[PDB]
């Protein structure tokens, strides 16, 4: 018998079987609706699509995330994509063997117990586990002592790590994700003049923001460069053919996170955070900490973030700790590739939730068991 | 011991003695009390000796009124019969067989001794008639 | 979330 | 208790494990004085007890089941002077045939003798390889279920000669003529040189399981033979410890570096490749590399193993010991590079015919793939090295198997098998003094081998009671089956190595931290070394062995690079490599994996068949013929299992003792006022008054079955009575004698 791993999002499902090293089913986290009067007759059409359905189809349709901020928000939507998961995509019946399942840290204790009622009532799943997305990436880059920021849609956070203990009181969350990117990506594009105001294009401004944006080693010479000289300007076939063309607009979108004030964001940006993740470890673990700084999730995979991030703290280190950034090419997958391993070691065959141990405790069980 | 059965056994002792003072050597011990009717074991007759070691057993030398209480305590059939049936039940016994049982168990005797009691006795097959040897030597 | 913030 | 004077006893020696002592005084409830070849009086003195020997008329027989005091100053006495004064070879212990070594060329397997064997049942003759195989045939013949012979010992106990005459034997009773014998017989040079070694303690250890199904028609007329193998140490290739070897083609391919032909191969002496190079050991003195290079190829040939395959195979083995050589720059902590025209991976492409550009890159570089999209990722050069180590044992496991596939080519025959029988050669029980993975393999294989042999002979021993009427209940089983679970089983030693060979930073010392954490004081087989924190101790069937942890995962991870498979299967230069690598999982199993399911297909295997067992011992370690020393025997004994088996044997019942047979040899004991017209009740009588306790033997309908000691106890009582009547006899002779010479004094 062989786990489940299913990476869940916030805007990407990524799922398969553990001992495997890359995942079998990736599609978008999303659900859509028809929002039109249907013509035809004897057409056949089904009430809602998923994932690559919903992108497939996405200009007859209203796509909605059900999970925000790595909050599931509606469950008869997520149910929905779970039920593709397992049944469509994978082809498995998950009554027979077991699933483990990823949360960002210090979300609602609430939604922790429902997703595992969900998953032993609607799927008789014979066992379960959840697992902190930061601890995975560990596994995955093969060592037992980190600093982790992990960021994907939805979520950010910090989760320092040393030699498997974790520092619960040191863990750093921050709301701002690729999705909240994506928002002031479409403002800014607004100012040369090009309107994205529905969720159908939003797909759009999420797919210039994944191949041309990028981030300044330092902002503020290559905005005067950029303003100075069309040099720094690259351009995009939308659907239709419009070419459009776009400036120092596509470094200032991803430098957002480093200044989360452009957003209005009250906080200061994921280097602070990590660096006050680190000073409020003790001084016994820091000097290792500033060695095994490891990059994780999609949001850091904007060219430059490494070295924008080596900077950026040495600034802040004292001078004599030797730095370094770990930012391994799969790390969009490490999360899956950690939780693909976990699942297959052998000591952790006894840690699982049993269906027997639900009944006999229900779901307040996870709280105890679990991380 | 009457004063006649005292007599006939010094005398017979006196016997014994080949260097003429009067004494036997323990090793005659044996042959006294044999010869005079025992039928004590080597062990019965090293026990009354009191164990000697070989030095004294082969050059001491002791007169009768030691011997007397030695004899006294040493003297103080279905069974010999079971003993032959041992090793027999046609009432016959291997002559091959005795002389390697008396000639190698127990107290070892040689084979001139076994030739020397066993003679006449066998026929010609080798067969020893067991009861009527019996007889003889317990005549 | 149920406060703080949409969700 | 119930020592007593002539009693015989066994002395405890330093220099020959056992020595005869004689009881001279009664025991009662410290000190014995005891009479010696050293002296008349020598004194034993005792712990807060004595093995009791044997009575003179159970010694020296054939089978050492009959024996009444099971002990190995007892076996070890038997089979020392059956081998020395009567330079008889074989002696059953139960099922067992025990084989010594004679080591010494001998007429006993003659066609006269064969005829002799054949056709009897095995339990009229003396011991002998022939009345194995006998038993065999007609078990074959007598029922479907076919058969197997399972050969076990050291190499050179003896394997290849009770092979060599087993064949000899079913060929001849056969009436078969063809050409089967000749080809397994020299199919050996070849199977040794790819697939036997030269350990620290043995020369010439074989390191795989060998079976052989001789192939029978409906008719029994011999068709064909097929070759397998099963167990192969894959490690041996890439690491070996002081004064160890790897497997002895790559020395003779480095010792004919020489021959024109090689030439193209650009070899050096063994001491020049990190393969061959670790042990320090280059030269086995005695040993003809040279020519026995000469007498592989001439095995190779007579198989029909065509030059260009030999020459194509000489060329691998090469190409494996360049890629050995081949040394990674690190780069940074997690890349690395090979330096630039790096000379051993230059040769390795030009002798395989793979693009340098292309070996350098996926040596140093792994590919990750998903259905959207494929990245690639560098590897550390712990990494890089570990792959290479895996390629190196990937490519010689299937050259090993590619060999043996072409000498079942050869071997394989047209008609139908209908049954066959196999000849399984097998290592026995290993222990040095350091002790490492390979051992915990071999005895891995001996345990699960054990728990069979046990079975096996419980199921015999309930059916030989039922033939008796006597109750199951008495015989009960001794069971291995706790150490298996710890070995195999999850949470098992095993599977924590291979947790540990993923888990991140994992090493030996935590590994072994893991053990300690999970069995200590758990599982009562395993047990810790006061002295240290990187060993562990399994109290296996034979002995405590020791283990020691240092390299024990760096053996234990294989895992292969499907795309350094893939441009090899891309090469174009020779036919050979390609066809090596014809049909994943495969790849990601390690070493430890690999060799647990190899084990269940050879357990699958026999446990599909009916058993029957041979154990071969070696008399002694200066190859001296006819001499048998007991330090080395003792030892031999117990790897063998034999001892253990005794032991479990001793604790049922041992002998057994036909009532006619019983009655014709105590009668001396008998009261003919008692003696009946029927033997049985007389004995069931007879024995009532002469042992105390029923339980201590039991009744049979044919046989009496006596508990071990209690025949040495009649022979005692036999002797006691039997010495007092002579006591008896003899005084009266005695005195009988010296009255009449008294008499002739007076005459
Ligand atoms: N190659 C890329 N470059 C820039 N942004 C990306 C890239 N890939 C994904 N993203 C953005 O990051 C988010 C998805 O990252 P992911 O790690 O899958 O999040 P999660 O796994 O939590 O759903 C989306 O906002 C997506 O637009
Ligand atoms: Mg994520």
């Amino acid at each position: 018998t062989t786990a489940l791993v299913c990476d869940n999002g916030s805007g990407l499902v990524k799922a398969g079987f553990a001992g495997d090293d890359a995942p079998r089913a990736v599609f978008p986290s999303i659900v859509g609706r028809p929002r039109h009067q249907g013509v035809m007759v004897g057409m056949g059409q089904k009430d809602s699509y998923v994932g690559d359905e919903a992108q497939s189809k996405r200009g007859i349709l209203t796509l909605k995330y059900p999970i925000e901020h790595g909050i599931i928000t509606n469950w008869d939507d997520m149910e929905k994509i779970w039920h593709h998961t397992f049944y469509n995509e994978l082809r498995v019946a998950p009554e027979e063997h077991p699933t483990l399942l990823t949360e960002a840290p210090l979300n609602p204790k609430a939604n922790r117990e429902k997703m595992t009622q969900i998953m032993f009532e609607t799927f008789n799943v014979p066992a379960m586990y959840v697992a902190i997305q930061a601890v995975l990436s560990l596994y995955a880059s093969g060592r037992t002592t980190g600093i982790v920021l992990d960021s994907g849609d939805g979520v950010t956070h910090n989760v320092p790590i040393y030699e498997g203990y974790a520092l619960p009181h040191a863990i750093m969350r921050l709301d701002l994700a690729g999705r909240d990117l994506t928002d002031y990506l479409m403002k800014i594009l607004t100012e040369r003049g090009y309107s994205f105001v529905t969720t159908a294009e939003r797909e759009i401004v999420r797919d210039i923001k994944e191949k041309l944006c990028y981030v300044a080693l330092d902002f503020e010479n290559e905005m005067a460069t950029a303003a100075s000289s069309s040099s720094l300007e690259k351009s995009y076939e939308l659907p239709d053919g419009q070419v459009i063309t776009i400036g120092n607009e596509r470094f200032r979108c991803p430098e957002t996170l480093f200044q989360p004030s452009f957003i209005g964001m009250e906080s200061a940006g994921i280097h602070e955070t990590t660096y006050n993740s680190i000073m409020k470890c003790d001084i016994d673990i820091r000097k290792d900490l500033y060695a095994n700084n490891v990059m994780s999730g999609g949001t850091t995979m904007y060219p430059g973030i490494a070295d924008r991030m080596q900077k950026e703290i040495t600034a802040l280190a004292p001078s004599t700790m030797k730095i370094k950034i770990i930012a391994p090419p799969e790390r969009k997958y490490s999360v899956w590739i950690g939780g693909s391993i976990l699942a297959s070691l052998s000591t952790f065959q006894q840690m699982w939730i049993t269906k027997q141990e639900y009944d006999e405790a229900g779901p307040s069980i996870v709280h105890r068991k679990c991380f | 011991f009457n004063k006649d059965q005292l007599e006939e056994f010094k005398e017979a002792f006196e016997l014994f003695d080949r260097v003429g003072d009067g004494k036997i050597l323990y090793s005659q011990c044996g042959d006294v009390m044999r010869a005079l009717g025992q039928n004590p074991t080597n062990a019965e007759v090293l026990k009354v000796l009191g164990n000697p070691k070989s030095d004294e057993l082969k050059s001491r030398r002791v007169d009768f009124e030691t011997f007397l209480p030695m004899l006294q305590a040493v003297a103080k059939y279905e069974d010999y019969l079971e003993g032959f049936r041992v090793f027999d039940g046609n009432g016959k016994v291997m002559g091959a067989e005795l002389r390697h049982v008396l000639t190698t168990l127990g107290e070892k005797m040689t084979e001139e001794e076994v030739e020397t009691v066993l003679a006449g006795h066998e026929d010609s097959n080798g067969c020893i008639n067991y009861e009527a040897f019996l007889k003889h030597i317990l005549s | 979330w149920x406060a703080x913030c949409p969700a | 208790e119930l020592y007593t004077k002539y009693a015989r006893v066994w002395i405890p020696d330093p220099e020959e494990v056992w020595k005869s002592a004689e009881l001279l005084k009664d025991y009662k409830p410290k000190v014995l004085q005891l009479r010696l070849e050293e002296g008349k009086d020598l004194e034993y003195c005792l712990d807060p007890l004595p093995p009791l020997r044997n009575p003179d008329i159970l010694v020296g027989e054939n089978d050492l089941t009959a024996l009444s005091y099971l002990h190995e100053p007892a076996v070890l006495h038997n089979l020392k002077v059956r081998f020395i004064d009567s330079k008889l070879i074989y002696t059953y212990c139960g099922i067992v045939l025990v084989a010594i070594n004679p080591y010494e060329q001998l007429p006993i397997y003659g066609e006269d003798i064969i005829n002799a064997y054949s056709g009897q049942n095995m339990g009229d003759m003396d011991p002998h390889i022939f009345a194995v195989a006998e038993e065999a045939y007609k078990q074959m013949a007598r029922d479907e279920r076919n058969q197997s012979i399972i050969v076990s010992g050291e190499s050179g106990a003896g394997k290849t000669v009770s092979a060599k005459y087993a064949m000899r034997y079913f060929a001849t009773v056969s009436g078969s003529a063809a050409n089967v014998e000749e080809k397994v017989l020299a199919s050996n040079p070849i199977m040794e040189s790819i697939g036997n070694a030269k350990t620290t303690r043995n020369d010439n250890s074989s390191r795989f399981g060998k079976y052989i199904e001789i192939g029978f028609d409906k008719r029994y007329r011999i068709i064909g033979a097929n070759m397998r193998t099963y167990l192969l140490e894959k490690s041996r290739v890439v690491f070996q410890a002081e004064e160890e070897r790897n497997y002895h083609i790559f020395y003779q391919l480095c010792a004919s570096a020489a021959l024109p032909e090689f030439k193209t191969l650009r070899l050096g002496n063994a001491n020049y490749f990190h393969y061959t190079k670790q042990g320090g050991s280059p030269v086995i003195d005695g040993i003809d590399d040279a020519k026995e290079m000469v007498n592989t190829r001439q095995a190779c040939t007579l198989l029909g193993i065509s030059d260009s395959y030999q020459m194509g195979i000489f060329r691998i083995l090469a190409g494996i010991l360049h890629l050995g050589n081949v040394e990674f720059a690190s780069r940074d902590s997690d890349s690395c590079a090979i330096p630039p025209k790096h000379d051993p991976l230059t040769i390795f492409c030009d002798l395989m015919g793979v693009d340098y550009e292309e070996m350098a890159h996926w040596l140093c570089h792994r590919k990750l793939a998903t259905a959207t999209e494929t990245y690639i990722k560098p590897i550390s050069k712990l990494h890089a090295i570990n792959a290479r180590d895996a390629l190196a044992k990937h490519i010689y496991a299937n050259l090993f198997n590619w060999i043996v596939d072409h000498v079942n080519k050869a071997l394989h025959s047209t008609v139908k098998q209908h049954s066959f029988i196999g000849v399984l050669d097998i290592y026995g029980f290993e222990t040095f003094e350091i002790n490492s993975f390979e051992q915990f393999c071999i005895n891995y294989a001996n345990e699960k081998l054990q728990q069979q042999f046990n079975m096996h002979v419980f199921k015999l021993e309930q059916e030989e009671y039922m033939k008796e009427q006597i109750p199951w209940t008495l015989i009960d089983f001794y069971d291995n089956q706790p150490c298996i679970n710890l070995i195999e089983a999850k949470m098992g030693v095993l599977d924590l190595l291979d947790e540990e060979c993923k888990m991140p930073k994992g090493s030996d010392d935590t590994w072994a931290q893991k053990l300690y954490n999970t069995h200590l004081n758990k599982c009562a087989l395993f047990e810790k070394p006061r002295l240290s924190n990187k060993a562990f101790i399994i109290k296996h069937f034979a002995d405590k062995v020791e283990y020691q942890c240092e390299g024990f995962l760096e053996k234990n991870k294989d895992t292969v690079y499907e795309e350094q498979i893939k441009v090899l299967k891309s090469s174009k230069k020779f036919k050979l490599l390609p066809e090596l690598f014809q049909d994943s999982k495969e790849h990601k199993k390690t070493v430890g994996h690999q060799f647990r399911n190899s084990l269940h297909l050879l357990m699958e295997t026999l446990n599909a068949t009916t058993p029957h067992y041979v154990r071969c011992i070696k008399p002694n370690d200066f190859k001296f013929p006819f001499t048998f020393d007991e330090k080395r025997a003792v030892q031999q004994l117990r790897a063998c299992g034999v001892l253990e088996t005794i032991r479990i044997s001793a604790a049922g019942f041992p002998s057994r003792w036909t009532y006619q047979e019983f009655f014709s040899r105590y009668r001396v004991l008998m009261k003919q006022k008692d003696v009946l017209s029927d033997r049985k009740q007389t004995c069931k009588n007879v024995l009532e008054k002469l042992i105390l306790d029923k339980d201590k033997y039991q009744f049979g309908k044919t046989k009496i079955f006596f508990r071990a000691g209690q025949v040495a106890y009649l022979e005692k009582i036999r002797a006691d009575k039997l010495r007092a009547a002579c006591i008896r006899i003899q005084k009266t002779i005695r005195g009988w004698l010296m009255r009449k010479k008294y008499m002739r004094m007076r005459r």
